[PDB]
This record gives structure tokens, C-alpha cells and sequence, in this order.
């Protein structure tokens, strides 16, 4: 749901204010699918 | 000639109170375990002018008291406004006045903000962080007379007097009819060890 | 939201002391009254603004006072040149009482 | 669902018919008594009124700074008045701020004109924004913005107040500079005064009375305050009232504003310190402003409460278990008659037994209730 | 810096009629203006003024729906009337400003007649 | 992300205008919190 | 140089020297109103 997914092009073309907003969503994501692979990680683990 | 200052330069960074925590907190503090300018007053011997860069730890260790004030100021030369201290034995003065002093300016034996408050070591840090000056200080005794000796004593936060002026440069006062050791401080994350009386007994960086 | 200018019609002498007032109906919008010196047949040129700050390029003759809702006009002398009707013009907190009003003509006249 | 620990039960098992068993329902935390409010006693009047009734306020560039201390922080009174255009505080709502109270406060007036007042905002780009004045993105304070026609305007021109109109970088929020050099552009080739792509970076703003609102004299006052760590100076004019000791009530300690009870502390605090933290960071101690005393914030007593009753095939009765909980803060239950205390915490409804039996209802910590003759 | 008015012209009752200012040195896009009329035997009275953002909006109570004011490019405003009578004669000043003005151009009258 | 990390000074010194939304904020934050800890721990639970 | 545009129209005359300022957005004379008239929005640089 963010403009890019690359950091950098989002460091361009915005001012800093919606370069957060734009990278706290990019972060949410980023943050939600580590969190899903290290949660199927735990639970591949755990059945390895 | 240069010292190592092993342990001190310590203090409590904020007036929280914490029962036995192990704080880790992120502070311009003085580095452990790194070299530190030998300074001498007596015999001749004067006192020359150190920057500032970020603060100052000062550990004056004195018999007769000839440390006789600071200056902290981006000219301290009457050019623009400057930190003036002055410690008497009547008061402690704080001005902001712009004074002309010489290179060598002994004592015998317009202001913006003021304020008024070698068995003896008394710490010293002066920091400058949101435009807030924060002095802090400690009186424990030594009795090595050659350095400063291991351990550690914490420092105490005294005055917070916001002066508004920013501080490049550092001078230092005596008087004339006495070493003095002069570090530096840089951003440094310490884990401060907090005792069940709510001092810092130890600390690490 | 009528502004009144009592009297309607002033007489004063050359060195004689003129004074003018002009009453709101209601309060006016943080001291926002001007008067404008309304010469026949042109548009009137600006006097004094603000109740009492003088604009740029005027005499030094126009004084004025009150606040809220009642003002006055003082000036020190006329040097015949000054016949025109006073407009005040009052500045309102808009949308009520309209959103600024002019009051009736003052004009001065000098006997000789 | 509320007439009685069984109905709780068939409610929230959503089932008419509770088979035997012990059931949470609910968590029973202590309500407060009382509010006690504390803070240093009415130390000066503060000059709030003459930041914004001061003849002048410096440019934009050079702004001026007040600090506030020793105050009361009445501000709700700035509020109420409509005469101030433009109050969106960003951080903060400034109808409750006089209900909290701050460390320090710094009051610092710049004049800029018309719509440029929504250009200082926490994340804005523009002229005052990049060139002059910054506000941080993370901003809690308020913006009290209103026209000043009357007075900073004058006719031919008002050339008091300046800005930057050209800087060689952006600007760091909350930094003043008032070194008004001659800037070049370009091949910056102008290292004297004056030159082809060099001009004095502060031309004088105009400002007459027939300008239009967005670019009108519009004087600005921007508050901002800090997280409440040090001791605070500036509170607002609330009324003190008597603390309590070992009974559960809301604080407001010097903006703490939260509920809980007020032990006795035998922890010594070193006179430099004011608040209390745990090994957690949360509140764990407090020292009164005006007793200088430790008082350990011990929360308010709180747990789970389960109904332990037998089927309702078998009966309608029901022993509730306020679980973690001593049995004399309990009533702060309809069949008070028997009340037993334990680990579990406090059991009402059942009588203790000397005797021992198969568990049935496993109630804790080594005690298990049944429904028996 | 001077402002001047045209469209002044006999003009039967109940017809509409386009009166214009154009300003001469600056732009309509920062000084405030305002429109007024002034009967040759009765006091001074506004009826629109637009400046800056949308500011169309504040007209004269009595001047109802029957009075627009536009400004059809930077440097100039348009006026639209519509419902002519006998006692709209006037003479039509552009004003500079709101609450405070400081030039306003020779002024063109406008007399309704049948 | 919201201006303070303690629920009362977000429902003090704030209206629900934008009370709202950083409240919400605070909540979907601490809710992940303690779903991650759940997770985790019931992860933990299915091991012990 | 770091600007990007669709197209550039490059329009060239010969005026003597106190008609430059007709050429400059925004200003009224002969010039301007009569044989090279620009628009108030216009976005480019004026040489001579
Ligand atoms: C700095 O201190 C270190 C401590 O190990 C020392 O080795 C080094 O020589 C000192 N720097 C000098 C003396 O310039
Ligand atoms: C705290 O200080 C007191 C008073 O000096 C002393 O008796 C005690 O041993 C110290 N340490 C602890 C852990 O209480
Ligand atoms: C009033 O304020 C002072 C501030 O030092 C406080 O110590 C004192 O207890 C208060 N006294 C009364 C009578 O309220
Ligand atoms: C300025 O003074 C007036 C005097 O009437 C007062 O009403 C107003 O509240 C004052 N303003 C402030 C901000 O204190
Ligand atoms: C329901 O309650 C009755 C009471 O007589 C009890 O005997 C019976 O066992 C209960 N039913 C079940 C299914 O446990
Ligand atoms: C209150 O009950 C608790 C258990 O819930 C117990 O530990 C404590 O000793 C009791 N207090 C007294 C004064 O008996
Ligand atoms: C149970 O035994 C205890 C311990 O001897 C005694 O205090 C109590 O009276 C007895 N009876 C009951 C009904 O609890």
C-alpha cells in the first residue's frame, strides 16, 4: 500500500513528512512479513 | 603529558529514580579507559585555552582552592555574548556579560540570565544539549596525591540554568599569590548499574 | 449594523479644534474602524485607519479615539483645504450585522 | 447477564444450561474513592499575557523565545477567546491542557503573514518552513495564530519583519539564524556585495492594510512543551486536595494522572530525584511536591473472578472466587454471610471443609470446591 | 499604481450591465478590493469585494442575489447587475481593501433610465 | 508512532479528534505486542 | 538541470533595451499587450 517499494525512490521525489508516513506503511508490510516468516519458521522448526 | 582516567566521568542522566535496574541509557558521557590532558598550575605555569566539542569533564583536584572559575563562551573576549563563572567564597556567580580578559589573567589574593547559589577532588561536567547548560559535581575524598585512583563516584546534577548561548570554547580561572585534568565527551551508550539506595554503583560502556 | 454619525453636519473654525462621532450599532472586529475625507465629485482619500494609526504621507492633524462601540475624530486645525464628508468605516465580525458597514456623511465647513 | 455470578456465566458461555465447573467471567478491580490532586501550591501568576499583549514580537527568521517557569499554566482562558483565529494545536487539544502540567514551556513569537500560518505545521514544505522557521515532525504544542492588522501593518509599506529568501540548505527545527549573508547562486561567483546571482538573502516583507487575509499580518505564538520527566514548574490553576494513604484512589501528582494506592515508601530517594520508576518502567514511586515524602504507587488490587457452581441439572447456587485478591478490599457479593480467604484468593460462597476429598472443581493452589451436604 | 473603471453607460431599467476595473502596475492577486457606490444626493455604500481565495461570498445585505462579482483575469475584475431601477443610480469607485482602502480609481457613473 | 507510549497522556492533553487516532495507533501496536507474545508463547507451551 | 519538461518553445525577437522589462511576466506596454504577450503562470527563463 505504499508509493514504491524501494526506501530510495521513496527518499526521492517526497518531502520528509511523507516520507515517513509512506515508510512507517512500507515498515508495517516489511515488519508483518518477517513476522510471518519467523513465525512459520517457529513452527517449521518445531516440526524439524 | 597525558593520564587514563579509568572509571570516572559518570553521572545520573535524568532525576528518575531506579531500585536495583540495570538502565542502559544512550548519553554524551565520558569514554572509559581513554587518555586524558595533564594540566599544572604551579611554579612559569599558566593555564591555556581547550575547545569544548560536545563537553567537558573537569576533575580539579585542589589544598587551597586556586581554581577560582570556567568561561564558556564562541569568543569570551567581549566580541559576543559568553558564559562567565565565577565561584567566591561568599557566592557562586553566573553571568552572561561581555568582558575583555588578557591571555594570562590572574587574580589576586550586557548580561543576559544570572544566577547565585590534595585530599579534595571535586568532578565537574558541563554539557550543552537542548540549549540547556547542566552542571554537575562530586566531593570525594582521595588521598593519592600523584593521580586520581580507580573506583567510581557518580556525579550529581546541580544547576540546569538554560542560557541559551552555545559553547565552543573553555577557559579556566585561578588564583595567584594545583593540577587539574581536562576530558572530552562524545556519544556514548553506557548500561548505568543503580543500587538499592538509588546510586550508581558501577557502570559499563 | 447601521453606523451613526452624530451630528450629521459640523461647523469649525480654521484654528478651531474639530471633533466627530461615530457610534456602531454593534461591537466592531478588533478595532478595525477607518475614516476616509470624501471630496466632491472623487472618490475620498484615506485619513486615519485603525481608530488612531496614522498612514503614510498624511499631516500630522488626526487623532483619534474610543474603541468597542463608541469612536471619535479630533483634529488639531483645518487649513481649508479639509471640506469633505467623513466616512467611518466599520469593520464587523462578518456575516453578522452584514459584513462591514459605511456610515452617513460628515463634511466640515469653515466660515471666513 | 448482570443479576447474579450465574447468569454471568450462562451469558458468556452463551449456553442456558452451565454444566459443572468453574468459569471466569469478569475481572473485579477495585474502583477509585476519591480524586487527590497535587502539585507545587500556587507559586506566581504566570505572563502568558504578555507574550501575546507585547508591543513586539521579533521577524520570523530571528525569532524571538520565551520560557515560562514558576507559573501557573492557565490556559483554557486563551481557549474560550475568539479572538485567537487559528488555535490547532497539533501535539496536544487545548481545552484539557490545563488538566496536565509540564516541565517547561517555551513561548516564542514570530509574525508571518496570512496563509503561511498553515506553512509551520509538523511536516510542511514551504518558503517560512524550509528558510526561517521549522517545526519538528514529532511536535506537541500548540499554535496560536490571530490578525494583527491593527497594529504590525501599516500603509507604504511595512518593512520591519524579514525572511530568508534563499538558503544554501534546509533548516534543522528549532534553530535561529540571524547570520544574514550575502548568498550566491549559480557559479557563485560574488565574493564581494554585490553581484550576478548574488543578493541579500532577507528581503523585507510588505505588509499594508489593504492586503488581502492570506497574506495579512497574521502574529503567531507557538507553545511547546516537554515529556514530564524532570520536576515541573509551570502547572495549571487546579484545585490541591488532600492525599490518602493505603486507599485506593485517582492522582493527578504533578500530571501523573493515573489511579492506584499510595503505601508507605521505605525506599529513600536522593533529593535530586523526584519520580520512581520499576524494573519495567512504569511507576513505582513519587515524591508529593509539596511533602517532600516517598510513597510506593502500588496498584490497585485487580483479578480474575470465576463462578465455581456444580451443573444447573443440579443446582442454581454458585460460589464466586476473586482471585489474587485479600477478602477485606472485596465489597468495596449479595451472600456475604461465609467468606474464605487463600492463595486463589478470596472464595465467597463456600464454607472450608477440615475434611478432604476428591477434586472436583479445581479451585488452586491445592484446594478444590465441591457442592456437598 | 493606479486603478481605472469603464462600462458606465445609459441603460434601460431591468437590463443587466457589465462594469469593469483593471488595475495598472500590480495584479488583482494580492490587494485587497472592494466595489462601492455612491448616489449623487445619498451616502456611500458597498456591495461586493473579492480577493486571494474565494472571497466572492461577503455581499451587501440589500444587494441580494441580484449582485456578482468576478475577476475574469488577474488584472481584471468584472461586476454583473442584473434587475435595474431607478435607485441603483450611482457612481461606481473600484476600492482597494476591506476595512481599510487607500486609491480607488475616478469613478464611473452609472445612471438607469427608461 | 503516537506521541506517547502511556494511555494517559494520549486521553489527557488530547481531544478525540485525533485522540482517535492515535489511540488506535497505541492499540494496534500493543495488539501485535501481545499477539506476537500468544503466538510465541503458545509456541513455547506446544514445546513445553 | 535537474528539471524534466514535455516540451520547450524558444520564441526570439529583436526589442531595444527599455522594452526588456515588456517581456517580464505580469507587465503592461506596447509590447506586451500588443506584439508579445505572456502568461502569468509562465514557467521558464526570459534572456536577452
Ligand atoms: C591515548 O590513550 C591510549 C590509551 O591506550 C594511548 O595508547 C595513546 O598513546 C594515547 N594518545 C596519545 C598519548 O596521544
Ligand atoms: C544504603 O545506605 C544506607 C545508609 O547509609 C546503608 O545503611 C545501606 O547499607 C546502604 N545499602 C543498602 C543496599 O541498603
Ligand atoms: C503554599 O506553597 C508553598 C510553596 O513552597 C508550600 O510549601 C506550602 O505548603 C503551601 N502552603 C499553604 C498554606 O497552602
Ligand atoms: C491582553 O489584554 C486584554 C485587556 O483587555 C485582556 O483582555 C487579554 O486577555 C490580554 N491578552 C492575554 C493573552 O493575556
Ligand atoms: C446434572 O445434575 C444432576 C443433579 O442431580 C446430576 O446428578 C447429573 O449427573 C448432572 N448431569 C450430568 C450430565 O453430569
Ligand atoms: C491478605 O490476603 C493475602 C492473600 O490474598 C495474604 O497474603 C495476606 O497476608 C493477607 N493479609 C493479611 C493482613 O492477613
Ligand atoms: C478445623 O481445624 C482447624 C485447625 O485445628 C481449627 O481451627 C478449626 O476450628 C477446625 N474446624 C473448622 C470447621 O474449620
Amino acid at each position: 500500500g505504499a508509493i514504491s517499494s524501494v526506501l530510495n525512490d521513496i527518499l526521492s521525489r517526497l518531502d520528509p513528512p511523507e516520507a515517513e508516513v509512506q515508510i512507517d506503511r512500507l515498515i508495517t508490510g516489511r515488519l508483518q512479513s518477517l513476522q510471518t516468516y519467523v513465525t512459520q519458521q517457529l513452527i517449521r522448526a518445531a516440526e524439524i | 603529558a597525558y593520564t587514563n582516567s579509568f572509571t570516572r566521568g559518570v553521572y545520573y542522566p535524568d532525576k528518575v529514580f531506579r531500585s536495583s535496574v540495570l538502565h542502559s541509557t544512550q548519553d554524551l558521557f565520558l569514554p572509559f579507559f581513554s587518555n586524558v590532558t595533564w594540566f599544572h598550575a604551579i611554579h612559569r605555569f599558566d593555564n591555556p585555552v581547550l575547545p569544548f566539542n560536545d563537553g567537558v569533564y573537569f576533575a580539579s583536584t585542589e589544598k587551597s582552592n586556586i581554581i577560582r572559575g570556567w568561561i564558556f563562551g564562541t569568543t569570551l573576549d567581549s566580541k559576543t555574548q559568553s558564559l562567565l563563572i565565577v565561584n567566591n567564597a561568599t557566592n557562586v556567580v553566573i553571568k552572561v556579560c561581555e568582558f575583555q580578559f588578557c591571555n594570562d589573567p590572574f587574580l589576586g589574593v550586557n548580561c543576559t540570565f544570572e544566577y547565585v547559589s590534595f585530599k579534595n577532588l571535586r568532578e565537574f561536567v558541563f554539557k550543552n544539549i537542548d540549549g540547556y547548560f547542566k552542571i554537575y559535581s562530586k566531593h570525594t575524598p582521595i588521598n593519592l596525591v600523584r593521580d586520581l585512583p580507580q573506583g567510581f563516584s557518580a556525579l550529581e546534577p546541580l544547576v540546569d540554568l538554560p542560557i541559551g548561548i552555545n559553547i565552543t570554547r573553555f577557559q579556566t580561572l585561578l588564583a595567584l599569590h594545583a593540577a587539574y585534568y581536562v576530558g572530552y565527551l562524545q556519544p556514548r551508550t553506557f548500561l548505568l548499574k543503580y543500587n538499592e539506595n538509588g546510586t550508581i554503583t558501577d557502570a559499563v560502556d | 449594523q447601521v453606523l451613526t454619525q452624530t451630528p450629521s453636519s459640523v461647523s469649525a473654525a480654521v484654528g478651531g479644534t474639530v471633533t466627530i462621532n461615530c457610534q456602531s450599532s454593534q461591537s466592531v472586529n478588533n478595532n478595525d474602524l477607518a475614516w476616509y475625507q470624501q471630496k466632491p465629485g472623487q472618490p475620498p482619500k484615506l485619513l486615519i485607519y485603525f481608530v488612531s494609526t496614522l498612514p503614510s504621507g498624511v499631516s500630522s492633524r488626526f487623532k483619534g479615539s474610543g474603541s468597542g462601540t463608541q469612536f471619535t475624530l479630533t483634529i488639531s486645525g483645518v487649513q481649508c483645504d479639509d471640506a469633505a464628508t467623513y466616512y467611518c468605516q466599520g469593520g464587523f465580525g462578518c456575516n453578522s450585522g452584514d459584513c462591514t458597514a459605511f456610515g452617513g456623511g460628515t463634511e466640515v465647513v469653515v466660515k471666513r | 447477564c448482570a443479576l447474579d455470578p450465574l447468569s454471568e456465566t450462562k451469558c458468556t458461555l452463551k449456553s442456558f444450561t452451565v454444566e459443572k465447573g468453574i468459569y471466569q467471567t469478569s475481572n473485579f478491580r477495585v474502583q477509585p474513592t476519591e480524586s487527590i490532586v497535587r502539585f507545587p501550591n500556587i507559586t506566581n501568576l504566570c505572563p502568558f499575557g504578555e507574550v501575546f499583549n507585547a508591543t513586539r514580537f521579533a521577524s520570523v527568521y530571528a525569532w524571538n523565545r520565551k520560557r515560562i517557569s514558576n507559573c501557573v499554566a492557565d490556559y483554557s482562558v486563551l481557549y474560550n477567546s475568539a479572538s485567537f483565529s487559528t488555535f490547532k494545536c497539533y501535539g496536544v487539544s487545548p481545552t484539557k491542557l490545563n488538566d496536565l502540567c509540564f516541565t517547561n514551556v517555551y513561548a516564542d513569537s514570530f509574525v508571518i503573514r496570512g496563509d503561511e500560518v498553515r506553512q509551520i505545521a509538523p511536516g510542511q514544505t514551504g518558503k517560512i518552513a524550509d528558510y526561517n522557521y521549522k517545526l519538528p515532525d514529532d511536535f506537541t504544542g500548540c499554535v496560536i495564530a490571530w490578525n494583527s492588522n491593527n497594529l504590525d501593518s501599516k500603509v507604504g509599506g511595512n518593512y520591519n519583519y524579514l525572511y530568508r529568501l534563499f538558503r544554501k540548505s534546509n533548516l534543522k527545527p528549532f534553530e535561529r539564524d540571524i547570520s544574514t549573508e550575502i548568498y550566491q547562486a549559480g557559479s557563485t561567483p560574488c565574493n564581494g556585495v554585490e553581484g550576478f546571482n548574488c543578493y541579500f538573502p532577507l528581503q523585507s516583507y510588505g505588509f499594508q492594510p489593504t492586503n488581502g487575509v492570506g497574506y495579512q499580518p497574521y502574529r503567531v505564538v507557538v507553545l511547546s512543551f516537554e515529556l514530564l520527566h524532570a520536576p515541573a514548574t509551570v502547572c495549571g490553576p487546579k484545585k490541591s486536595t488532600n492525599l490518602v494513604k493505603n486507599k485506593c484512589v485517582n492522582f493527578n501528582f504533578n500530571g501523573l494522572t493515573g489511579t492506584g494506592v499510595l503505601t508507605e515508601s521505605n525506599k529513600k530517594f536522593l533529593p535530586f530525584q523526584q519520580f520512581g520508576r520499576d524494573i519495567a518502567d512504569t511507576t513505582d514511586a513519587v515524591r508529593d511536591p509539596q511533602t517532600l515524602e516517598i510513597l510506593d504507587i502500588t496498584p490497585c488490587s485487580f483479578g480474575g473472578v470465576s463462578v465455581i457452581t456444580p451443573g444447573t441439572n443440579t443446582s442454581n447456587q454458585v460460589a464466586v472466587l476473586y482471585q489474587d485478591v485479600n477478602c477485606t478490599e472485596v465489597p468495596v457479593y449479595s451472600t456475604g454471610s461465609n467468606v474464605f480467604q487463600t492463595r486463589a484468593g478470596c472464595l465467597i460462597g463456600a464454607e472450608h471443609v477440615n475434611n478432604s476429598y476428591e477434586c472436583d472443581i479445581p479451585i488452586g493452589a491445592g484446594i478444590c470446591a465441591s457442592y456437598q451436604t | 499604481q493606479s486603478l481605472e473603471e469603464s462600462g458606465g453607460d445609459l441603460v434601460k431599467p431591468g437590463a443587466s450591465l457589465t462594469l469593469t476595473c483593471t488595475a495598472s502596475g500590480f495584479t488583482f492577486s494580492r490587494y485587497y478590493m472592494s466595489w462601492v457606490r455612491q448616489a449623487p444626493g445619498k451616502g456611500l455604500q458597498w456591495i461586493g469585494c473579492i480577493d486571494n481565495t474565494i472571497d466572492t461570498t461577503y455581499y451587501a445585505s440589500w444587494a441580494k442575489g441580484r449582485f456578482t462579482i468576478s475577476k475574469t483575469s488577474s488584472t481584471t475584475v468584472t461586476l454583473q447587475m442584473t434587475s435595474l431601477s431607478a435607485a441603483d443610480t450611482a457612481t461606481y469607485f473600484c476600492a482597494r481593501g476591506m476595512v481599510v482602502v487607500d486609491l480607488w480609481g475616478p469613478g464611473t457613473l452609472v445612471t438607469v433610465s427608461s
